[PDB]
């Protein structure tokens, strides 16, 4: 039926990730990259009884999986558009909603193994070194932050590839939408009459504060941006139904 | 699956101008017309990538379509067989070994399955694609320049290997192609796109009347010869000064010839006008372009 | 340009076994193979891209050639009119502000030629890449498929443009390209390759186009009936596999009816046709299939 | 004539890099970054007359500069073997020799022109600060050592695209190249009892002596280097032009 088509896409989209090199390429180089943060960060500014503190490495950690994890959905969500071969999958009604369906059980599984991907990382790093653990209710939230994160940046780039049909595109967008804002923000923001007023309501545009939050070593949420970032994510998911069923190549 | 009154329209060029089609006791269609006129259109419409048709279109559900738009429409960098059984597992109810082996060993693609699909060639990539297309196990396959990259002998192999399909297993093929010799050769019907519409439609197991085919016969003997064909089929023009005899098309020419032959009768010449597919479509095209 | 004795291989695959090949009194001369047989391998022999051949290649410096290889070849992100400009300059000797209006016109590209390539469709940024061929002001002109994907009245009058200039400049093209219909439509000679050899060479000049007689039969008569016609009635070629049978012109087939009934032998179809490419083919090709 | 065919087509290639619009972001994002960071690094740890040192400076920029010219250089030579136009260049033997030649020049050219913008930015980053100028005498010798750094680079992957015919793994290896040696040589070259040995004996071998140094804000070279270094710039130049004419498409 349309549920095993369903997960016959997610669990062989998946499949294909696990049988690349650049996956395993990624991994080494977030590995070694957080490992000599690290220790540059911990083992040497002060030099203590080497002692690591563990919000430095988180941040840095989930922010480089981050942006490996995003550019791997990006990829993901714009390999068929890339080649053409989505030509072959907008046929039927049910297949096109049972596609948008799929999509969305895909970046919830990417998401989940990245996030497992971070907490092996971390854990391995934890043991190695010396200090305190965290708690794993962290880790839950933190699970749930990754998933938000990425549906969100996902669906927005599938309306933006639905519109321009073209890959490359897509891909300057995405690097641009992840690196501007943390970027123009500190050389801009503390300049006009009206910045306290502007960074206030920053915490309402979806883009600005996810981003902000991003480079964050600790989230916390208002009822406010909780409230507005599934209503954001829900509307963009029936947003994506309604024009991948009224669009027309 | 059938189309009545289709209009579609982009801005103000229209592309698409009141059609009807409908597949009634017919295996293979033919779809002939220029470039740009707006064939890759009329086939998304029957195939459902186009959503603002403008009119109505029944289709069961149940009903799986399989088609191929006119590039190949593959995975580069992954092998042909990861291809094959995605678009089987993904399109189609499922994946079976007999069958997937049945369609493999049909084609003649075992030494290259299991190599990359940027290391094929564009024969080996048109084949792959329908292939691919035909795994869904379709009802209606819709094909867009199947044969656009390969050898003449390559295109009589593969659409023999089509028409055993068709035998094999109940599909209807809907085509639209150039190369009319090529289509000709395995097709039921033929339709005519001009000014975005189809402007004829040819059956050609009944044919035409337009279709001729002359005898000419000796002076003695032509008294005979117009008494046997009047008593036998119909006679449309008879050309005393001419000499000419006009009959209607036929395929074989061996049953006539025996009753001539049989009755001592040997025709000074014989030679056929045919108004085919490069004659309707040429005399109703160069009518725009030249 | 000329080839003596080319013979390339890859390792222990043969592509060309000892050809030999020259321009020789003809304008327009056919390259006809299958696929994967070594077509664009051949293409890439004669213009000159492979140097290891262990032989001589005989072509002068102050002749230029622009060519036509599997995909068009553009720059995709820049304009048509930019690629025109660049290759001009690239391989031809200068700017003809005349010359190049002409080749637009000629070729009808004036209202897309100032557009992106990416909004162009196949045949018309091939037929732009054939004009950026004929830039290079060439003596030697080759094209491999340049019809592939384009209807025939595009490729009908490409044709005749292509011989308008042929007259213009005093030049030499060869075509490798399937669509034998379209090469007899424009072509003086043709030549056919097998195992890297060129088989057969069939000349046409002037328009008597050799017309002939087709006739069908079993394989266990086609023997006694083949050998009988030729101690009987002088043969020039012979086609075994289509069953083609060359007699002076007949305008009679009395005493072919006659002969061929106190021969006891029949044929399943008969009849006349003007002679092409297609027969010769069939025949030469057929060989590796079966 | 040949002559006019070598230089027409690098000034097409000019022609063509001064009118895509990535030409002027890559000069936005670069002056952007360099003012910030010039801002940075003498403005704020300190507390100076505002006065700039400009040693740092021209480092960071060099080595922006550089990286971004590198990757513009694979661009535009990858070009034609990306798109498979190459083909079409490589007919006869005197056009594959013009080619050579041609590419060369127009890396000649393309190297002239950087340094050029090198000079005007840091003018421009002069004129809007204040402090001691420098000497043209040192400019006109980076002009040379970015004269040679494009020419043996460029070269070099100039070799790699013509035996392998694929783009991607150009600029993969092209970044990868750049950017590990500074990368790797802290975590691995402190280790050894031989790593004094291999440190000196690095300053020959090309790639590493001169990745080593874009970073450093000066450049001193020896006799040995200079030869050498000009030696296998011609060496690879006489192997391009060997290759291509004996190498089989």
């Amino acid at each position: 039926r349309g549920s095993h088509r369903i997960l016959n896409l997610v669990k062989y989209d998946l499949y294909s990730i696990f049988k690349s090199p650049l996956t395993y390429l990624a991994i080494l180089v977030v590995s070694s990259l957080i490992a000599t943060q690290s220790i540059l960060m911990a083992n040497s500014m002060d030099n203590p009884k080497h002692i690591i503190v563990y919000g430095s490495v988180f941040a840095a950690a989930k922010w480089l999986l981050l942006i490996i994890g995003l550019m791997f959905v990006v990829k993901t969500i714009t390999r068929d558009f890339s080649q053409g071969t989505i030509q072959l999958y907008m046929s039927k009604v049910k297949t096109r909603v049972g596609y948008i369906i799929s999509k969305t059980i895909s970046i919830i599984l990417i998401s989940i193994l990245f996030a497992l991907i971070h907490y092996v990382i971390l854990i391995v790093v934890q043991a190695s070194s010396n200090g305190k653990n965290l708690a794993f209710s962290k880790y839950v939230d933190n699970l749930w932050f990754f998933l938000i994160f990425l549906l969100f940046f996902g669906l927005f780039l599938f309306l933006i590839t639905l519109a321009s049909q073209k890959t490359a595109m897509i891909f300057s967008l995405g690097v641009f939408l992840v690196l501007i804002v943390p970027f123009i923000k500190p050389f801009i923001t503390f300049i006009p009459r009206y910045g306290e007023k502007v960074l206030d309501a920053f915490d309402y545009i979806p883009f600005a504060y996810l981003t902000d939050k991003m480079i964050s070593s600790n989230f916390d949420f208002s009822n406010w941006q909780w409230v507005i970032s599934l209503g954001s994510i829900v509307i963009f998911f029936i947003l994506n139904i309604l024009y991948v069923a009224k669009k027309d190549i | 699956m059938k189309l009545e009154h289709i209009t579609k329209k982009y801005g103000s060029n229209v592309v698409l101008n009141d059609i009807d089609f409908d597949f009634g006791d017919s295996r293979i269609v033919g779809l002939i017309g220029k470039n740009g006129v707006g064939k890759t259109t009329v086939m998304k419409v029957m195939n459902g990538n186009i959503i603002k048709f403008d009119g109505k279109v029944d289709i069961d559900n149940a009903d799986n379509i399989g088609f191929l738009i006119e590039h190949p429409k593959l995975y580069d960098n992954k092998s042909g067989l990861y291809n094959l059984k995605l678009f089987a597992q993904v399109l189609g109810k499922g994946f079976d070994k007999a069958y997937t082996d049945k369609i493999i060993d049909a084609f003649g693609m075992r030494p290259y399955i299991k190599k990359k699909v940027k290391k094929y060639s564009m024969g080996m990539k048109q084949k792959l694609a329908i292939a691919v297309s035909l795994m869904n196990k379709p009802k209606f396959l819709i094909l867009d320049e199947p044969t656009n990259g390969m050898d003449p002998d390559g295109s009589i192999d593969v659409l023999t290997t089509i028409k055993s399909l068709v035998n094999e297993l109940d599909m209807r093929i809907l085509i639209s192609s150039h190369k009319l010799e090529d289509i000709e050769l395995i097709c039921d019907r033929a339709v005519f796109l001009r000014d975005g519409h189809f402007v004829q439609d040819v059956n050609m197991e009944e044919g035409v009347a337009s279709d001729t085919t002359i005898v000419t016969v000796d002076h003695k003997d032509f008294d005979r010869t117009e008494k046997y064909l009047a008593e036998h089929f119909q006679l449309q023009n008879v050309d005393k000064a001419d000499g000419h005899l006009m009959i209607n098309a036929q395929k074989n020419y061996q049953v006539i010839l025996k009753a001539l032959s049989e009755l001592d009768i040997y025709p000074k010449y014989i030679e056929t006008r045919k108004s085919s597919l490069r004659d309707t479509y040429f005399n109703i095209n160069q009518r725009g372009d030249k």
